[PDB]
């Protein structure tokens, strides 16, 4: 919650989690897989973050200590959708977050490997975008034709899948 | 005929003296928050801040 310093001095510490808190299979995936999968891992774990930040709440100050049970969980569930992406479409949710590490990690450079990652998940995994917030008669805005804001370069391999994904029929 | 119109004045006076002890005694009682300040929001409770805030701040 701050910003760091005139000079700091960074340090970590050789131990171990000590004797109660089993281990945990923690997420390996860096920026773009996990901006990635933002939105599945937020459809299949809702319950879990929701049930994880009341428990934080509920104990006002213990805080840490309380429901290290349960930050166990949105961990083990996580893990599961991105071991499950990574079986079910490596090739596109490569191609999306290969897209995603250009153009600063803007969402709105990638639309055209995004709706062919999002076909293949909700085909495969059965999960779905959702905006939620969102009233009716409000377009969301990774549906819309024509956008105003269009990248600067559109990535060569998902022009050349999105054009295949035509011609095949799939999308 | 003049007794009773002193008793008159005495209890005129003592009745001015008890509502003086009484009006000093009404200044140094002590006063709701409701009374004292403002009188809708009636609780102190901040919930101070609450744009990038954190689930577990409340105590």
């Amino acid at each position: 919650p701050r910003e760091a310093a005139a000079h700091w001095v960074p340090f970590e510490d050789k131990a171990n989690m000590p004797d109660n808190v089993p281990d945990v299979v923690e997420v390996g995936a860096t920026s773009a897989p996990l901006l990635s999968a933002s939105y599945f891992i937020g459809a299949k774990c809702k319950p879990y973050n929701d049930d994880f930040m009341l428990c934080r709440e509920e104990s006002q100050g213990s805080g840490a200590i309380d429901c290290l049970k349960e930050g166990r969980r949105v961990t083990r569930c996580a893990v599961s959708v991105i071991e499950d992406i990574n079986k079910s479409c490596l090739d596109e949710f490569r191609l999306h977050w290969q897209c995603l590490e250009q153009n600063n990690h803007q969402l709105s450079g990638c639309r055209k490997a995004e709706a062919l990652l999002n076909k293949c998940v909700f085909t495969k995994l059965n999960l779905e975008k959702k905006i939620p917030g969102l009233r009716p008669d409000e377009e969301p805005v990774f549906l819309k034709k024509d956008p105003w804001i269009k990248p600067a370069v559109d990535d060569f391999k998902s022009v050349r899948a999105y054009a295949e994904a035509k011609k095949n029929g799939t999308l | 005929d003049i007794l009773n119109e002193e008793a008159k004045i005495v209890q005129a006076l003592n009745n001015q003296r008890e509502l003086t002890i009484k009006m000093h005694e009404l200044k140094r009682e002590e006063k709701d928050y409701a009374h004292s300040y403002s009188p809708l929001f009636s609780d102190p409770v901040p919930q101070g801040g609450s744009i990038g805030k954190a689930p577990g701040s409340s105590r």
